DNA sequence: CACTCTACCGATAAGCAGAATTACCTCTCGATCCTGTG
DNA sequence: CACAGGATCGAGAGGTAATTCTGCTTATCGGTAGAGTG
C-alpha cells in the first residue's frame, strides 16, 4: 500500500510471489521475467474509514482567496494574532466540524479540536 | 442505487467554429459498492458496447501501465487511487501494445462487415475525428487525448473517493 | 454568416474538375418588390400595415473555375 | 451568497429573518423569502395534479 | 400435522396431496415459535357448520361468489385448517358499533 | 457412495406499455411538386 | 404554346437527456434427485 512496485527494466508492475524453496516473497513483472528480493511484509491494505488529519491540499498562498474568513487564534508556533480557518474537505455525511486553521506566516497547520 | 452504476463522468463536447457535432464521451465505474469488480470502462462513441480505459490509453500510444498510471493521478502518496485502478491494470493485460488494442477495437465496431485489415482504420479514424473532438481533430496528437482522459478519470475518482461532492445540475 | 458561407463552399465534381468557391457575402437594406417589378425601399410601418416581410436580400460572390453577384434568398432583419 | 464568507453557520447567512415585514427586509432576506414563495408555488402545482389524478 | 424445521423438499410437497381423503398440513417451527391469534390486531375465527352456512345464505339470499374471500394460505386460514367452500365468522370491535360480524368463504 | 448429464422449481436481470386535475377565454399558422409529356 | 400523379429520408448517422412504478415476457443462473457400477 505504501507505493505500487513498478518494474526498473520496462516499465511494468510487479506482481507479488512467494519464495518457499528460499521461504521468501518476491514481486515478479512476469513480462520480461525481472525478480528482485522485494522485503516487504504488507501485501495489501484496505482502509474502512477516513481519518481527520488529511486536513486539505494547503496549496501555498492560500491566503490570497479572500472568501476563506480569518481570525486571531494565536499560532502555536509563531505566535501570530492573523490567520485563516475552513471545515474540513472530505465531503459525507458523517465528518465532524472541526475548524483547520492555517497560520499565514510561518506556514503552520493547526487545529481547534479541544477535547 | 439499485443501478449496477456508482458514478458517472461525461463531456459534451462541441464545436463552436466547424458543423455541430454533439459526441457525447461517457465514463461509469462498474463497481456498485463492495461488488469486488471495481472496473472503469469509457463509452466510445459508434461501439455499443463500453471498453475498459486501458485498451483507450494503449490505442492513444501510451503502452505502459506505468505510464498510464503515472497519467492518471499526478501524486504517489495518493496510494488510494492506485488500490482503485488496481483492477484495471490487471483488466489492461489482455492488450500489450497498440496494434492489438486497435484490433480490439475494431473487432467491437462494425458488425464482422469485412476482414480486421479495415478495423486498425476504423479505430484510427474514430479517435482521431470523433474521440473527444474539441481538444483537436489532426492527427499526432494523441498526447492532449491522453492527458484529457487521464483528467477526467481522476476527476470521477475523486468524486467517488469522498473528496468531493456532485456537480449541481441547477449551477447557472 | 460569413462563417457559414466560406465553410464548405467547395463541391468538387469530375483533366475534367469542377469547382464552385463561393465568395464573400453582401447584405443589402430590406426592400419590397412588387408585381410591376419596380423596386422601393420598404419601412416597418408599411411592412406592418401591407402584411409584408421586413427581410433584405442575400447576395454572394460565385467564381466557378473548370480543370458577379447573384441572388440567394432574403434574410429577416 | 457571494456576500458572506466560506464555511460561515451563523443562522443570519442560513436564512434567518430578524427584522418583519413592517421593518423591511434586507437583500438576503429578501432572497431567502423569494425561494421559499417559490418552493410553496411548485409544491401547490404539483400537489393539485397529484391531488386531481388521485381523486379521480 | 407435520412439523418440519427449516425447509421443505418440493419432492414431499408434490405427494403432499395424495391419500385422499386424509389432509396432511405442514407447519414451521418459525412460525409456530409465536401465536398470531392471541394479536390485538387479529380478530376472533370462528368456523360455520355446513348447516349454518346454508341458514346463512338463506336469509341474506347471496351465491357463494358473492360474499368475501379468505385465501386457503392465509395464516389464520392454516390455523384453523379451512377447506375450500369453508365459511367462517369474525367478530370485531367497531367506533360506530359494540360488536360487528363478517363473513369470509375459503375462496 | 459418488461417477454424467437428465428433468424440476426458485431467484435475478433486462426489454416492453400506460399514464399522468377540471372548466373557460383569445390569437395564428397550414391543408403539397417535378420529372415527364404533345 | 403550353399540363400531371405519386409519394418524406437515406446509407449514414445521430440528430440524440429530463419519468417511474408497476406487471408481463424472455433470457440467465442456481440449485436438487436418478438411469446402473467398482
Ligand atoms: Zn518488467
Ligand atoms: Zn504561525
Amino acid at each position: 500500500m505504501t507505493t505500487f512496485r513498478f518494474c526498473r527494466d520496462c516499465n511494468n508492475m510487479l506482481y507479488p510471489r512467494e519464495d518457499k524453496e528460499n521461504n521468501r516473497l518476491l514481486f515478479e513483472c512476469r513480462t520480461c521475467s525481472y525478480v528482485e528480493e522485494a522485503g516487504s511484509p504488507l501485501v495489501y491494505r484496505h482502509e474502512l474509514i477516513t481519518n481527520i488529519g488529511e486536513t486539505a491540499g494547503v496549496v501555498q498562498d492560500i491566503g490570497s482567496d479572500p472568501t476563506l474568513p480569518r481570525s486571531d487564534r494565536e499560532c502555536p508556533k509563531c505566535h501570530s494574532r492573523e490567520n485563516v480557518f475552513f471545515q474540513s474537505q472530505q465531503r459525507r455525511k458523517d465528518t465532524s466540524m472541526v475548524l483547520f486553521f492555517v497560520c499565514l506566516s510561518c506556514s503552520h497547520i493547526f487545529t481547534s479540536d479541544q477535547k | 442505487a439499485p443501478s449496477p452504476i456508482s458514478h458517472v463522468a461525461e463531456i459534451r463536447s462541441a464545436l463552436e467554429k466547424g458543423s455541430r457535432f454533439i459526441s457525447t464521451l461517457q465514463v461509469k465505474l462498474y463497481g456498485r459498492e463492495g461488488s469486488s469488480a471495481r472496473t472503469i470502462k469509457a463509452t466510445l462513441p459508434y461501439i455499443k458496447q463500453d471498453i475498459p480505459i486501458v485498451i483507450i490509453f494503449r490505442a492513444l500510444g501510451i503502452i505502459p501501465d506505468g505510464e498510464i498510471l503515472e497519467h492518471i493521478c499526478y501524486d504517489v502518496n495518493d496510494w488510494q487511487m492506485l488500490e482503485m485502478l488496481k483492477p484495471c491494470v490487471e483488466d489492461g493485460f489482455v492488450i500489450q501494445d497498440r496494434e492489438t488494442a486497435l484490433d480490439f477495437i475494431g473487432r467491437r465496431g462494425t458488425a464482422l462487415g469485412i476482414k480486421k485489415e479495415k478495423r486498425i482504420q476504423y479505430a484510427k479514424d474514430i479517435l482521431q475525428k470523433e474521440f473527444l473532438p474539441h481538444i483537436t481533430q489532426l492527427e499526432g496528437f494523441e498526447s492532449r487525448k491522453a492527458f484529457f482522459l487521464g483528467y477526467m478519470i481522476n476527476r470521477l475518482l475523486l468524486c467517488a473517493l469522498d473528496r468531493k461532492d456532485q456537480d449541481d445540475r441547477d449551477h447557472f | 454568416l460569413q462563417d457559414i458561407i466560406c465553410e464548405d463552399s467547395t463541391l468538387i465534381l469530375e483533366s475534367r474538375k469542377y469547382e464552385i468557391s463561393f465568395g464573400k457575402i453582401y447584405v443589402t437594406k430590406p426592400m419590397v418588390n412588387e408585381s410591376d417589378g419596380v423596386t422601393h425601399a420598404l419601412y416597418p410601418q408599411e411592412a406592418r400595415l401591407r402584411n409584408l416581410t421586413y427581410s433584405s436580400g442575400l447576395f454572394v460572390d460565385v467564381k466557378k473555375r473548370t480543370y458577379g453577384k447573384v441572388f440567394i434568398g432574403r434574410l429577416p432583419i | 451568497l457571494p456576500h458572506f464568507s466560506k464555511d460561515d453557520y451563523s443562522p443570519e447567512s442560513k436564512g434567518f429573518v430578524e427584522n418583519s415585514y413592517l421593518r423591511g427586509l434586507t437583500p438576503q432576506e429578501f432572497f431567502f423569502h423569494a425561494m421559499g414563495g417559490r418552493e410553496g408555488l411548485i409544491d401547490t402545482a404539483v400537489k393539485t395534479a397529484e391531488t386531481g389524478y388521485i381523486q379521480r | 400435522i407435520f412439523v418440519y424445521q427449516n425447509n421443505i423438499t418440493p419432492s414431499a410437497m408434490k405427494l403432499v396431496p395424495s391419500i385422499p381423503p386424509a389432509t396432511i398440513e405442514t407447519f414451521n417451527e418459525a412460525a409456530l415459535v409465536v401465536n398470531i391469534t392471541h394479536h390485538e390486531l387479529v380478530p376472533k375465527h370462528i368456523r360455520l357448520s355446513s348447516d349454518e352456512k346454508r341458514e346463512l345464505l338463506k336469509r341474506y339470499r347471496l351465491k357463494e361468489s358473492q360474499l368475501p374471500r379468505i385465501q386457503r394460505a392465509d395464516p389464520v386460514a392454516l390455523y384453523l385448517g379451512l377447506k375450500r367452500g369453508e365459511v367462517v365468522k369474525i367478530i370485531r370491535k367497531s367506533e360506530t358499533s359494540g360488536r360487528y360480524a363478517s363473513y369470509r368463504i375459503c375462496m
